[PDB]
């Protein structure tokens, strides 16, 4: 009758056809990851190209339905995914040149290596060599050579490639009604046509800026603590009031202080929570580690797994002849067929990783009944944020004592809680301003506020102001540090880590109140609380059919990122970092550098 | 019938109607291939803008789930009319004393 029948009919046609075609690429990817062969990789790319071509052919009808006078949110969100042309707005030469840049940038980043100045015959590759130098090795000279040489050999070569990547991407985004490709990433959270829950694209810029200043009281105290500990190991280079060198952060990109735990132990005499020895004595294996993990998911009140879920999953590497990808990955093959790939071992690192990947399945299985275009997460934050809250609760010793891995006689005191709690802040608090740093710099580059010659000049300036970090050697205009990151060279968004980080504690606070936990969140344990998993599933089942702000309003009590549950998690840590910083300066001083004289 | 009727790539011999200009009646059947019209323009026998071919094939693959797998369904309707009974159940018996 009306025009409304066209969209409701066209989407059902696409939701019928795009369903099976997309799964052919997913199961083709499953076959490749389970058996890396020249035969499976061809079907993987052919299946993706087949489905990818179907998406563009279908856009001819998606664009003939104006969404101007339409109020149906279901019709708008689904057609908007197909109405966007993306890379199809430019000519084949510009689109192909873009992929040639990304393919070349990924190769230069992947094949990077550094030989020692005294051993020209021993070059260490990006993985596993140089990552071990920044993570495990404590030698000042080795950490410096791996950092500065990486910037000159890999950073400089990616600078001219990153220039073409920005200008080509900006033309694509601007053609799709955006300000720049920086705003394109911000469009993941956009909401239009809903009263009281709308969300502008550029609103993410004020949100990260607002939450950043609220993180600073917790970050400035941790920055002085790690600086004081690293100063004792490197007193001839680190001042007690200056900045932290960039090559002593724990990685080749300066993102996590997790590798600095050995140098920043609160109490090296007291024990930690670890059930590695407890599991092997009980004769646990990859299946039992997965099975008892399911009891936690059922104990909270979430749906259990299907018989085909465990039967078709991967638990180890089936030989070198059919070597599989041992990386943890939660797979949605479709038609209710969900699986996980993991080479699980008997250790606590795999105990929590299993809950992490299983949490990803709970996300996808919840909204699996939605339409195909709406069978996806509302945003990248919700996808990965829900994964960590289930593993962090399992890491709580209260759950281990109930399961029986951690013995009941294991004492718990404020001293041991700081050993675990401070270890997380090095990962969370030591990374939150760093993600805000990179995306703020990149967002200014896509918009064009920083000239292409002033990339290294402003990058060093932002490092001293935001994070309080300085390079080990001065870099001229020819260097490009953030281009040497994996997420940057491969056209990936890094803002999701900031959003996922704060959303993680937000959802945790909502469930801890549901499970009735008193005190800080670090001792929270939602295990054996049927109301906890029940309230979560009400949010997981929404998918992307409603605004993400609506999901946060009725669950965590907010419509955007917030730092309140972060300080609640690290509440006693703020008292510990304060006590440790009594003999040092809180914050940082931009006038100090390791090469100063 | 997932172990019986499913096929690699979907059993295209089993199909069903997705759209119809009107609702069916009890025990009604219709196998027409008329294009479902929504707008005022004629479809000209082809689907597209405000036009859609109503029938579509099933995705009965061996990897389907409990909700998507094929189920051999049979409906047994009983009729009690003025005409005499033509079908009944079996009656019990025993030995002969």
């Amino acid at each position: 009758s009306t025009i409304e029948e066209q969209a409701k009919t066209f989407l059902d046609k696409f939701n019928h056809e795009a369903e099976d075609l997309f799964y052919q690429s997913s199961l083709a990817s499953w076959n490749y990851n389970t058996n890396i062969t020249e035969e499976n990789v061809q079907n993987m790319n052919n299946a993706g190209d087949k489905w990818s071509a179907f998406l563009k052919e279908q856009s001819t009808l998606a664009q003939m339905y104006p969404l101007q006078e339409i109020q149906n949110l279901t019709v708008k969100l689904q057609l908007q995914a197909l109405q966007q042309n993306g890379s199809s707005v430019l000519s084949e030469d510009k689109s192909k040149r873009l992929n040639t840049i990304l393919n070349t940038m990924s190769t230069i980043y992947s094949t990077g290596k550094v030989c020692n100045p005294d051993n020209p015959q021993e070059c260490l590759l990006l993985e596993p060599g140089l990552n071990e130098i920044m993570a495990n090795s404590l030698d000042y000279n080795e950490r410096l050579w791996a950092w500065e040489s990486w910037r000159s050999e890999v950073g400089k070569q990616l600078r001219p490639l990153y220039e073409e990547y920005v200008v080509l991407k900006n033309e694509m985004a601007r053609a799709n009604h955006y300000e720049d490709y920086g705003d394109y990433w911000r469009g993941d959270y956009e909401v239009n046509g809903v009263d009281g829950y709308d969300y502008s694209r550029g609103q993410l810029i004020e949100d990260v800026e607002h939450t950043f200043e609220e993180i600073k009281p917790l970050y400035e105290h941790l920055h002085a603590y790690v600086r004081a500990k690293l100063m004792n190991a490197y007193p001839s280079y680190i001042s007690p009031i200056g900045c932290l060198p960039a090559h002593l952060l724990g990685d080749m990109w300066g993102r996590f202080w997790t590798n600095l735990y050995s140098l920043t132990v609160p109490f090296g005499q007291k024990p930690n929570i670890d059930v590695t020895d407890a599991m092997v004595d009980q004769a646990w294996d990859a299946q039992r580690i997965f099975k008892e993990a399911e009891k936690f998911f059922v104990s909270v009140g979430l749906p259990n797994m299907t018989q085909g879920f465990w039967e078709n999953s991967m638990l180890t590497d089936p030989g070198n002849v059919q070597k599989a990808v041992c990386h943890p990955t939660a797979w949605d093959l479709g038609k209710g067929d969900f699986r996980i790939l993991m080479c699980t071992k008997v250790t606590m690192d795999d105990f929590l990783t299993a809950h992490h990947e299983m949490g990803h399945i709970q996300y996808d299985m919840a909204y699996a009944a939605q339409p195909f275009l709406l069978r996806n997460g509302a945003n990248e934050g919700f996808h990965e944020a829900v994964g960590e809250i289930m593993s962090l609760s399992a890491a709580t010793p209260k759950h281990l004592k109930s399961i029986g891995l951690l013995s009941p006689d294991f004492q718990e005191d404020n001293e041991t809680e700081i050993n675990f709690l401070l270890k997380q802040a090095l990962t969370i608090v030591g990374t939150l301003p760093f993600t805000y740093m990179l995306e703020k710099w990149r967002w200014m580059v896509f918009k064009g506020e920083i000239p292409k010659d002033q990339w290294m000049k402003k990058w060093w300036e932002m490092k001293r102001e935001i994070v309080g970090v300085v390079e080990p050697v001065p870099h001229d205009e020819t260097y490009c540090d953030p281009a040497s990151l994996f997420h940057v060279s491969n056209d990936y968004s890094f803002i999701r880590y900031y959003t996922r980080t704060l959303y993680q504690f937000q959802f945790q606070e909502a469930l801890c109140q549901a499970a009735k936990h008193e005190g800080p969140l670090h001792k929270c344990d939602i295990s054996n609380s049927t109301e906890a998993g029940q309230k979560l599933f009400n949010m997981l089942r929404l998918g992307k059919s409603e605004p993400w702000t609506l999901a946060l309003e009725n669950v965590v009590g907010a419509k955007n990122m917030n730092v309140r549950p972060l300080l609640n998690y690290f509440e006693p840590l703020f008292t510990w970092l304060k006590d440790q910083n009594k003999n040092s300066f809180v914050g940082w001083s931009t006038d100090w550098s390791p090469y100063a004289d | 019938s997932n172990n019986l009727d499913s096929k690699v790539g979907g059993n295209y011999n089993y199909r069903y109607r997705l759209f119809r200009k009107s609702n069916l009646k009890p025990f009604e059947r219709d196998i027409s291939t008329e294009i479902y019209q929504a707008g005022s323009k004629p479809c000209n026998g082809v689907e597209g803008f405000n036009c859609y071919f109503p029938l579509q094939s099933y995705g009965f693959q061996p990897t389907n789930g409990v909700g998507y797998q094929p189920y051999r369904v049979v409906v047994l309707s009983f009729e009690l009319l003025h005409a005499p009974a033509t079908v009944c159940g079996p009656k019990k018996s025993t030995n002969l004393v």
